[PDB]
């Protein structure tokens, strides 16, 4: 279920992507004016915003809400106060649109995508199964890593044979279903007051 | 103001009684005066092809009904 | 008292033995003994033919239930009282309609129902033709919003039968067999009906469903009369007729999402997108991916084409709706990189540099041309409807706002004011930058994969809305207590929560504000509850405070959300194909057009309608012949039994056999 | 709709006793081409009446997705069924306005 | 051909048991103990049926 | 370039007069077989035996509708008959007699006898009669055999070993024969649902058909509980054991019949037994009932005392009550974890002994509870034992304790010095932590309280359900947490430094060396869910930027797997779980809470944890519960019939009947005149 | 299928009364 389910990770990922690319070229452009540098560090400096993988880096420790990324961080070094109020503003919306929007969704998607996976789940999980085992059922590859005409029509008979005796009996199962599992329409109630009708007729024209 | 309503295409014709005679005993399984109609339909009364409200002929009602002997008539 | 004496409370009028022997005669079906009870009721005796059951079933209603059409013209031959049995006939579903229509207080059905209007209630094709074969006529509601002194006389007098009574006409003229028969233009009949019935369900709150599923009827009908179209032509003569595909236009105007979204119209719309290049979904998606970036990167080639010789097959080939979207895309994208690399001489005042920002202003400038233009037509109603014209505005206000604020800086670091003109048109560039990279959202409609899930995203975009108007209103709550409590203690290298030690989190509106905005991320530490006065009753009260908001916002309104958000996709996604193919076509149509072709860089009589109205009639009575045809082999059969059939069933038998019983 | 047959209706209605004395006569159905066929065939069709050539192709599809044309005209009912069904699948992938009734033969 | 309702079959399924457990039917049988001690014996001399075969 | 149809499955089309036979018995005349069928006597064109290619004779046909006159006239001509009776039985006709009392592709597969098919189909008239008329099932094997007869039948042919054992299977678990022919149907139901259980977890492949078989085992018990009409006839029932017990209520809880248990009569009879001498509990105002469970909280002691001194003093039987006694232990539990609690309120020593405040009059609790669990795993088994999870808990518990007491009376009696110059393996100290953490277990188990309350009772069982989820769940987080905690230290483990530090791992100020070990990764990997590590703990002393880029894109790699993926991802499956078990929480609530109130119905245990430590009587009960189960069966198959005739669904094969009595009756008619 | 039951019984029972007239 969760390798059927990433498909919509994948589907969702471009849409973040887009998203993180469009805040950080943002950000980017805001703060290029401005030992250890980076978020990597003691005490994370304005320098982050400094370089577009910078900024995409600091962008992505935003999404697990933990504080990874301190807001510290939006200050300039030189006291510009409207750059950065500016500054965190963006990544204030930035993590609304992300922590309490996106992953809501995600959060939603996954329940739609699971309610329709768990189904048939056990159907995937034999076909997976069996596709394992049949990866083992021949004898090509038996060893592990670290030591490394008359018959076939007679088959054809037998084949056609045992073919014909399974149309058979499912034929006569599927007939049984359809007499004994079809509900009743408006047209065999119809077709009820016609036979009578006719009856009355004919009883009606003999007497 | 109110919307008169009108019938803005015709689709069914009435014109004799023989047809809507035929059109009810077929539905009915009326085998007698249906076979009557068909005699008459022979002298040449009426045309068998008529087109009711449904717009199904009278083999298309009598196939509806499921009914073998007078389709055979027919 | 020990048990309960039950008694009738409502005790009415009970009926002779002789009268109740002639209604149970008329219940059985026997011809004999109610052609005898009528015959002693042909002189003055005890047994009358206008005889009232208790239950409210005069003969003749028990006639018309139990489907004996003999039993019915035997009791109309010696003249009982007709009323409502014609509308008893009608809500029965008999071909005895005629019969009681042939003809010279307790009533189930309301006094406004007619029985047109109960017929169409009904939808019955049958009935509906015969009674407009004999002559009828529903009469024609007001206005959604009207100032009538009729209307508000009867609203004055009975608003409850008022209300009725245009819910009653509504759902009549909504049926599918009454627009099917009685109107020139059945598709035009049902999107304005439907437009009309979802104006009534936004102004009438109470029957809001009603109006609502009406609608929902009306979409339906037409979607089912698109549906009998066997030909492409006929597909072409609908979609094209003009009382360019301007009935397609206009059910695209009437939000007909059923209509629309049926697969012939949409292949109609898919090979109309891939003008003259068939072949285009027989091919790998690498080869997609391929062919898509040789066009779009050679796209201002073919925009120098058309600008001078349109006549030219590269002049064309931009006129492809396709090949014209790749061009757009290309052109917006070239845009972007040319925003990435400004993005990538500390002077007060700055004229831009040669290799940026001074190619971008032709993209501005043809961005807001075209938002003129766009607003040119279809009015002001369109663009307010669409989030992305929103967007698109606010986006060129911020780019021209840019534009003024560094003109004035140009003829008018770590020095100037924070107010200064410069700051601010960087500023509001940045965030520009911001919302013309975020237009790219509105790109992925085109694409099958990430079109329904942005779908879904701007369909629950108002109900998170309506969930953050509560949080800023909790938010106003807690920030109003802690600033309360926090301000007496207010004082510094950096004042603020955006500093290495926050200080005077709570001391400011504002600050309280964005430190308790902050705290859903846990960007706010602990020591920001803590006082240089060591009063510890105030911090640990300014502490709770802040748990509490805590608690509220993140265990209990962040899981809300995500409960309610999981029951907005539930409700979303089963119609998100649909809503998604909707906005494809949309997005289709924007490009199917002969106007605004360049991209941003370089955008700065009778007697054939009288043809074309034969051919449109004569595709309308076919596909209306279709429709009921289809409804009458999907209605007569596939549909489960009632109990009445059964019944009816039963009074055939005994009928039969008490005539069999007369005859012997 | 002009483009079916007895054959063809009657492997709709998934009727096994009217298949098979309908089978009794020889009936041949049209050969539908492949999911990549784009002959001079496959483009005359389609320009004259492109809705037909979908519904002849999907009634074509249907009629062969029967069961009961499955049993009673083929030597092998498995292999015929997997590879249709496959056929079917690569067809409800390609023809993106059909692939509800596709999916649902499939 | 992706036939996950032809495979998922209980008869084929119980099919492919068989052909799997191969010569072990009792396997199935087994306690859970057992079965855990059967797997920990294979695993643990790995090489020495390898080297063996 | 067209499709050639041709009929591969080839078939004998018969004759036309053949053709003509087989639409007269399907039209259902009379004279029309008569002449047909003499003319097959003097051997005309159709034969008796008409083989239709679809399988239907003229006697199949004959059968398939209820016409039992026709049935009778190719009856009496000697037409071959085969599986016909089974045609019949499967068609569900009590007009079999006439098949009883007459004288490869089949339909049926080969093991099939009339009277399994008669319990499949679960027809009472049609097994009353096949049981009277004499059969016999072959009595299966048990689930887990290694016979020879049933591996060399596994050996010859396996499926159909499986297919035969599925059909016993499932004509044993109808509920017409065991209403019909079992001696004890609430016993057959409880063990029949357990050996299809166990046959359900054994056979892997037809899990669903076992399971389904189980619950309708089930749901026949719960239907034959429903029709006791009377108090003395469910005390019957439930009291009745096969050699105010409330035997049968015991075994089914053992049998796991949950909904059995929630049945509201045998809810009301233990809630009248839980309530002992109550009048009018039930009914009171809330607040008095919170006061009064309050009064006989504090007085749990003199109430233990006086069953101590007199048992047969009416004081001394008031702890009789099983709710007073449960009253009085879950004050005793608080009393247990107030003591717990004043321990750590209001030290230097080495060889501390326990203080007389607190910890003095710990230890006889302690032995209480280790006697009482000791008495329960005695009394019942060791099975039911580690089937609870609750007395898992106990168990670890309890052992935590008696290891916290061994080692006080070591660190008492041996190593005889302030606090911070003590061994990090110092006695005293490990002592101390196995208290806290016996502490904390003793502390957790107050949430199995929570099933007595009807709010908090639901919700702690559906949080119990979704608890395998979890652990489900967790497998798969921790095989993740193993690759990023190798791949981690295998790239970290070079830049390990020491430089004088007082701190060494992440739980300091100064977080380092996060990744040098794989026991600190390990434990770095499991506070990034949190986030409780920084950003920092990536970067090495070195000025190698790649392999610092490696091990923050790594670090990001699984924080995004966890976070992002795994987390949504077990959000999502518990909201489904949540989904599928709220259904179903009432009844396995109330299957909790007997458990709880039959553990204090017993007259052993009763005190405290502080104060803890013949034939012709059996004959008659027999007839008793014979003849309550005589008029169990008849009501429950008179409803069977009920129910089963009120069926809302009408087929098409009785509108087929109805054509076929009407075309009957209009050629009897056409006949006479 | 009571009300089935019902016709089935119904239509037996005018089968047997005309088989009783004649
Ligand atoms: C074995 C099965 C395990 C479970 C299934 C796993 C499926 C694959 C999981 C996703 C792919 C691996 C992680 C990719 C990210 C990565 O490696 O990212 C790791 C690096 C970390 O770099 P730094 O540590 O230097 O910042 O991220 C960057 O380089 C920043 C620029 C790229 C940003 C990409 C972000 C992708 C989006 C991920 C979060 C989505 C949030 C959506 C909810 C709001
Ligand atoms: C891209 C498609 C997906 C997203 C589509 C759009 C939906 C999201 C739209 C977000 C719009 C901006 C949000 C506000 C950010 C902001 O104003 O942030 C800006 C400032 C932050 O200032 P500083 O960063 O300087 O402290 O906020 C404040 O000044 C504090 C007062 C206003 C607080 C507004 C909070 C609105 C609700 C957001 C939190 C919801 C939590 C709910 C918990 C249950
Ligand atoms: C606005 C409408 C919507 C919300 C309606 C109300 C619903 C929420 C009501 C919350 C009421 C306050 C709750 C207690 C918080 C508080 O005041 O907490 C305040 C204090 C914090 O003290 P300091 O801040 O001084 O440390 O908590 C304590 O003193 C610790 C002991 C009490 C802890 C109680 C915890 C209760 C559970 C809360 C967390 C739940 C997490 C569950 C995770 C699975
Ligand atoms: C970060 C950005 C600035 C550059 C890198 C990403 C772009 C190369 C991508 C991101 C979104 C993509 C678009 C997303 C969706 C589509 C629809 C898709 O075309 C269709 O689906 C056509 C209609 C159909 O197939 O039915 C491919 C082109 C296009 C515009 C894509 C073109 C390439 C885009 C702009
Ligand atoms: C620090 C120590 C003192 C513990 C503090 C918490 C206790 C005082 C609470 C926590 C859970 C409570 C229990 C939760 C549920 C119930 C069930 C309820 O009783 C019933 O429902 C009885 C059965 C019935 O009424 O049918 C009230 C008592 C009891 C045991 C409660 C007793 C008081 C408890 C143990
Ligand atoms: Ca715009
Ligand atoms: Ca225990
Ligand atoms: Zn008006
Ligand atoms: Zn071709
Ligand atoms: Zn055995």
């Amino acid at each position: 279920s969760m390798g059927q389910m990433l498909q919509d990770f994948g589907k969702f990922l471009g849409m973040f992507l887009l998203v993180l690319f469009s805040f950080t070229i943002g950000l980017t452009q805001l703060y290029d004016k401005g030992d250890c540098v980076g978020i990597f560090c003691e005490q994370q400096s304005n320098d982050t915003f400094h370089s577009f993988i910078g900024t995409c880096f600091a962008l992505f420790w935003y999404i697990f809400s933990l504080a990874h990324v301190a807001i510290f961080v939006t200050r300039f070094s030189y006291g510009e106060e409207l750059q950065s109020f500016v500054g965190a503003v963006i990544v204030g919306t930035y993590n609304v649109v992300v922590v309490i929007v996106l992953t809501k969704l995600l959060v939603a998607m996954l329940h739609k995508s699971f309610q329709l996976i768990a189904n048939h789940e056990d159907k995937e999980w034999k076909f997976a199964r069996a596709k394992l085992w049949l990866s083992y059922f021949d004898d090509k590859c038996t060893l592990p890593p670290p030591f490394n005409r008359n018959l076939k029509q007679k088959r054809d008979e037998n084949y056609q044979k045992v073919m014909c005796c399974l149309v058979h009996r499912y034929l006569t199962s599927m007939r049984q279903k359809m007499q004994s599992t079809d509900q009743a329409t408006v047209e065999n109630l119809n077709e009820l007051r016609q036979d009578l009708s006719k009856f009355r007729n004919e009883i009606r024209d003999l007497l | 103001e109110v919307m008169a309503l009108k019938d803005v295409r015709e689709v069914k014709e009435e014109n004799t009684l023989n047809e809507k005679l035929f059109l009810l005993a077929c539905d009915k399984g009326d085998y007698y005066m249906v076979k009557k109609i068909l005699e008459e339909n022979s002298s040449g009364d009426l045309n068998i092809n008529c087109v009711d409200v449904l717009g199904r002929n009278a083999v298309t009602i009598t196939i509806e009904n499921e009914n073998l002997d007078i389709l055979q008539l027919l | 008292r020990d048990r309960i004496p039950l008694r009738i409370v409502r005790a009415e009028s009970e009926l002779s033995p002789s009268e109740k022997a002639y209604l149970n005669a008329v219940e059985k079906g026997d011809y004999a003994s109610v052609k005898k009870s009528l015959e002693e009721a042909e002189i003055y005796f005890k047994i009358n033919i206008n005889c009232i059951d208790p239950l409210g079933r005069t003969a003749l209603l028990i006639a018309i239930e139990n489907e004996n059409l003999e039993l019915i013209e035997l009791l109309l031959s010696f003249n009982v009282y007709v009323g409502d049995a014609l509308l008893h006939a009608i809500r029965k579903e008999v071909v005895g309609a005629v019969e009681l229509l042939l003809n010279h207080q307790f009533s189930e059905f309301t006094p406004d129902i007619t029985p047109i209007i109960l017929a169409a209630h009904t939808n019955n094709y049958e009935i509906i033709k015969l009674l407009v074969q004999k002559g009828v006529s529903v009469p024609r509601p007001h206005e959604v919003r009207c100032n009538c002194v009729e209307c508000v006389s009867s609203s004055d007098v009975d608003s409850l039968r008022h209300s009725r009574s245009r819910l009653n006409i509504y759902k009549a003229l909504a049926s599918p067999s009454l627009i099917a028969l009685s109107s020139e233009d059945p598709f035009l009949t049902a999107f304005q009906l439907s437009w009309e019935l979802q104006e009534l369900s936004k102004v009438e709150n109470e029957f809001k469903s009603e109006y609502e599923e009406l609608s929902r009827q009306c979409k339906q009908f037409a979607k089912d009369l698109l549906d009998q179209t066997r030909s492409s032509r006929e597909l072409e003569i609908i979609l094209n007729y003009r009382d360019d595909l301007a009935r397609l236009k206009l059910a695209i105007k009437y939000r007909q999402k059923e209509f629309v979204a049926q697969p012939n119209c949409q292949q109609l719309l898919a090979s109309r997108w891939y003008d003259e290049f068939p072949g285009w979904r027989r091919r790998h998606w690498a080869v997609k991916m391929v062919t898509c970036f040789i066009i779009g990167l050679l796209f201002p080639v073919f925009s120098v084409c058309y600008l001078i010789a349109p006549k030219s097959p590269l002049g064309l080939f931009i006129r492809k709706p396709f090949i014209k979207f790749i061009c757009h895309t290309a052109s917006y994208l070239t845009f972007l990189f040319l925003l990435l690399l400004a993005s990538q001489d500390l002077n007060r005042q700055g004229p831009p540099p040669t290799i940026v920002e001074w190619m971008i202003l032709p993209w501005v400038l043809g961005f807001i041309w075209g938002e003129i233009k766009q607003m040119w037509d279809g009015g002001l109603q369109d663009y307010i409807h669409d989030w992305w014209n929103l967007m698109d505005f606010v986006m060129n206000s911020l780019y021209l706002a840019t534009i003024s604020l560094k003109i004035v800086a140009f003829v008018k670091r770590e020095s100037w004011d924070m107010w200064h003109p410069t700051l601010v048109a960087e500023a509001l560039f940045a965030i520009a930058n911001i919302f013309s990279s975020l237009r790219l959202i509105s790109l992925f409609t085109a694409n099958s994969h990430l079109g329904p899930l942005q779908i879904s995203l701007g369909r629950m975009l108002l109900d998170i809305l309506k969930f953050l108007f509560i949080y800023c209103l909790v938010l106003l709550a807690f920030a109003n207590g802690l600033n309360q409590l926090y301000f007496y203690y207010e004082e510094l290298t950096c004042k603020g929560i955006r500093c290495e030690k926050q200080n005077n989190a709570f001391s400011t509106l504002f600050e309280t504000l964005q430190s308790l905005f902050w705290s859903i991320f846990g960007l706010i530490n602990l020591y920001v509850t803590n006082v240089k006065a060591q009063h510890e009753f105030t911090e640990f009260v300014g502490a709770t405070m802040f748990g509490t908001y805590n608690v509220i916002s993140l265990v209990v309104l962040l899981n809300m959300l995500i409960a309610m958000m999981n029951n907005s996709y539930q409700l979303i996604a089963d119609h998100a194909d649909i809503e998604w193919k909707f906005a494809r076509t949309k997005l289709w149509m924007s490009y199917f057009e002969e106007g605004g072709t360049l991209p941003t860089p370089f955008n700065v009589r009778a007697a054939d309608n009288l043809r074309r109205h034969h051919q449109y009639q004569e595709v309308m009575r076919n596909l209306v012949k279709r429709y009921v045809a289809a409804m009458i082999r999907d209605a007569k059969t596939e549909e489960g039994l009632t109990e009445e059939n059964f019944k009816e069933l039963k009074q055939d038998i005994s009928s039969f056999r008490f005539e069999v019983l007369g005859l012997l | 709709t002009m483009d079916v047959a007895p054959v063809i209706l009657a492997a709709h209605r998934n009727n096994y006793e009217i298949l098979t004395m309908l089978l009794k006569q020889d009936v041949s159905l049209p050969k539908p081409h492949a999911v990549g066929c784009e002959c001079t065939l496959c483009s005359a069709k389609n320009k004259k009446d492109s809705l037909r050539h979908s519904r002849f192709r999907l009634d074509i599809y249907r009629c062969l997705a029967s069961p009961a044309l499955i049993m009673l005209t083929e030597e092998d009912p498995i292999l015929r069924a997997f590879e249709l069904s496959a056929d079917l699948k690569e067809l409800s992938l390609v023809e993106v306005e059909f692939r509800n009734d596709y999916e649902e033969l499939a | 051909y992706n036939q996950k309702e032809f495979v998922s079959q209980s008869n084929c399924q119980q099919f492919l048991n068989t052909v799997w457990f191969g010569q072990m039917s009792g396997y199935r049988r087994k306690p859970t103990c057992k079965k855990i001690m059967t797997v920990l014996t294979v695993g643990i001399f790995w090489p020495v049926l390898s080297l063996c075969y």
